[PDB]
């Protein structure tokens, strides 16, 4: 089902696209796992910390 | 973890690799062809080593 | 400046005995009138200490007999 | 105040000087470990990966 | 001490009675005050802020 | 909002009182970053009764952890709720749901 | 052999207000990738644009705070002053000023017109009046400059103690917000080997393709003479 | 201004040897590293021109695995000596060198044939070995002006060598921290070059960048 939305979405249904460096502009050799994971910013602050 | 991975890629061979088969006058032939893009990091090649 | 520390302990053969050497070499530049063996290239005296072990000009032997010369000519002078 | 000229004054006192870091549970001897410091503008302090 | 007594008497700064003993920010803390509360033993005569 | 979740956002965010949820249905009479007034369908309302719920929204209080912990409204003005909406949302909450 | 066809900026296709593909041709094999992989790198982050660098609200004190009638926070109010997409002629600092009452969305269309300041986006909702009687009046120093620079990072840019109620915004003054491009095949005059560079473009609109090219190309150009002199 | 971009102030170019080089150039604004770096590098490594040795052409050899006697090595490994070769030609875009040698011992980079307009800027460079005093090697090389690598495999009695067009060896950059005034997210750009010999590193530099520079002149302001 993953895989079918995302043919639905035109995306590629392996998950893995091509990217490219930002710094140099060349592709990476290996398709790369992009997608949108769901981050939290934990209450461990290093503002706290030092 | 990354640095035996990318020094483990990079070691690696592959049979019909971009670049296969020429012969290369050292190390920095190799680093120049890769860096051009006229051969892949796995081609097997034949490099005079000192 | 220093980033490894060997070249020293083969000339002083041990670290212990190094750091003890290096320790009075660099209270003799740093606190004390005594100018460095070596051109001092914005070193601290620690490392211009183990910059002059590495090149064989200071060890306990050489510190100790000029020490001794030091106290022997400012005891010469009876006056 | 942190005036511009306290931070070349610790640009000069810390050229040499090594610190010693440790990770608590120091389990063996190599849990403390001198280095040199590079000063960051940071919060956080950045270990070398080999180490 | 004596040294500093002698600083009194060429200055003439007399040492103040009181102490600072005020609340600051705490170091690395940087923000705006949102709110202000006070609260008066009964008896204490309140403040202009009070 | 996650892209992914488990659809237990929502319970999760109601039943902490962390959001302010419709007691009665109604029409948003007036909402505002501070308060949300309802005015109550003339099916829930008893009689003898205004028939309208105020409801007053935390703004910038601090919790145990020195967070802030803060409502923003979430209808808006005219529209219809029911019973159970989320009217305003709270700390970590988006349209209802429960946003880490 | 030794001479090479250098570029020209041939096509420049607006596709949107904020939408542009602008086409550099012709360009010998291997320049392709290094004129747009440096004009990518430069665009995205050396362009300059103007953007809010302090709002005051009337009886606004702080951010923290709410002022009745309006639906927002000040903060959230704030937040969509960030996203004011202005252009500046002439000045690099221009205080614009926002006067408003009664229902509806404060857009950014009620911002009082200056004759020297251009709103792209006027559709912009920058709050909500939620009461008839309600009324929102605010200043919005809209400054130009370079990059990402954070609020925190100018309250020491202080000439006198700033007053309460200056709310800062952090701005980010860069008007682009997506450089793409692709290098095809061209053909010109008997010869195959020739490239041609598409520099798609997304910005806030505040910047024309063609200029932002320019500029690109020119602070390159002159980072390079300390390389064509190397001394 | 918010036109106005740091250049670099600190330029220490440092020989290591003739022909190998460290340019360090200090302070970048941040990211203009990578551009530069990346930028030259490519010029550097691809687009490069100057001339090399293309094609051989050997009396008694057919292809790059046949054999011959008198020589100590393959023809394989001739032509990988003749891929080092570097020169420099004055007029043309094409010359053709000749090698006829006989004897004992190496044939050198000083046994070709003194044409009026190609200087080898390494006589020294072993191209193979006599071994019995009676066997010849006589080849004729073929030096081609053009850019970049074009190895021999595109390319496809000559033996093809791979033309090594670019007169770099090697291009490296690293971007380092570089500090102004407290504002330490400043660049720091060393770069690492190594010519074959025909250049010197900083020429390689300065032509490089008067390229890039070249290109961009349609669209700068002055």
């Amino acid at each position: 089902e993953i895989k079918e939305l995302l043919k639905l979405g035109d995306l590629p249904t392996s998950g893995q696209i091509r990217l490219y460096d930002g710094r140099t502009g060349e592709q990476f050799e290996r398709p790369v796992t992009v997608g949108y994971m769901y981050m939290l910013k934990l209450n461990h602050l290093v503002d706290d910390k030092m | 973890q990354d640095v035996v991975l990318g020094l483990y890629y990079m070691t690696r061979d592959c049979v019909n690799a971009k670049g296969e088969g020429m012969v290369l006058t050292g190390p920095k032939e190799a680093e120049r062809l890769y860096r051009s893009g006229l051969a892949s990091l796995h081609a097997r090649v034949k490099v005079r080593i000192t | 400046a220093r980033v490894t520390v060997q070249d020293a302990v083969e000339k002083i053969g041990n670290r212990f005995d190094l750091v003890l050497v290096a320790a009075r070499r660099a209270r003799q530049m740093q606190v004390g009138g005594k100018d460095p063996l070596v051109p001092e290239e914005n070193d601290k005296t620690t490392v211009i200490a183990l910059r002059e072990i590495e090149e064989g000009l200071i060890n306990n032997q050489i510190l100790d007999v000029r020490e001794r010369q030091e106290q022997q000519e400012q005891e010469a002078a009876e006056l | 105040r942190e005036e511009a000229v306290v931070w070349d004054i610790l640009d000069e006192v810390i050229r040499e000087h090594p610190v010693l870091l440790n990770r608590a549970p120091t389990l063996h001897r190599l849990g403390i470990q001198a280095f040199e410091p590079v000063l960051i503008e940071g919060k956080a302090i950045q270990l070398h990966p080999l180490v | 001490t004596p040294e500093e007594k002698l600083l009194r008497a060429i200055f003439g700064e007399k040492a103040s009675d009181v102490k600072d003993s005020s609340l600051r920010v705490p170091n690395g803390v940087s923000g705006t005050v949102i709110d202000v509360q006070v609260f008066t033993r009964d008896g204490v005569e309140k403040d202009k802020r009070a | 909002k996650p892209l992914v979740g488990t659809g237990m956002e929502r319970a999760v965010a109601v039943d902490s009182g962390v959001t302010a949820v419709a007691k009665r249905g109604g029409v948003v009479q007036y909402v505002d970053a501070s308060r949300i007034v309802i005015k109550v369908n003339e099916d829930e309302m008893y009689p003898g009764e205004a028939g309208i719920d105020i409801y007053n929204l935390t703004k910038y209080t601090r919790s145990n952890q020195n967070t802030c912990i803060n409502q923003m409204p979430c209808v808006s003005l005219g529209e219809p709720v029911e019973r159970g909406d989320v009217l305003a949302d709270g700390p970590s909450t988006d349209l209802g749901e429960l946003a880490l | 052999v030794t001479e090479f066809l250098k570029p020209r900026l041939v096509d420049i296709e607006q596709v949107s207000s904020t939408h542009a593909k602008v086409t550099l041709e012709p360009l010998e094999r291997g320049f392709g990738h290094t004129l747009g992989n440096a004009l990518r790198r430069i665009l995205l982050s050396s362009m300059p644009g103007c953007a809010v660098t302090e709002v005051e609200i009337d009886g606004v004190l702080h951010e923290y705070s709410t002022k009745e009638g309006v639906q927002e926070d000040i903060l959230e109010i704030l937040l969509n002053l960030k996203g004011l997409a202005v252009r500046v002629q002439g000045k690099d600092e221009v205080i614009l000023t926002l006067n408003k009452s009664g229902i509806g969305p404060v857009t950014a269309a009620d911002i009082t017109h200056d004759g020297d300041v251009e709103i792209v986006k006027p559709q912009h909702v920058i709050c909500h009046l939620t009461d008839e009687n309600a009324s929102i009046s605010m200043r919005i120093k809209v400054q130009r400059g370079r990059g990402y620079v954070p609020a925190s990072t100018r309250i020491h840019s202080e000439e006198d103690e700033r007053p309460i109620g200056r709310l800062l915004v952090d701005a980010c003054y860069s008007p682009v917000e997506r450089i793409a491009y692709n290098v095809e095949a061209a053909r010109v005059e008997q010869r195959t080997d020739l490239d041609k560079l598409v520099i798609e473009m997304e910005t806030n609109g505040t910047i024309d393709p063609e200029e932002a090219i320019r500029r690109a190309a020119t602070i390159l150009a002159e980072q390079l003479e300390a390389f064509v002199d190397l001394r």
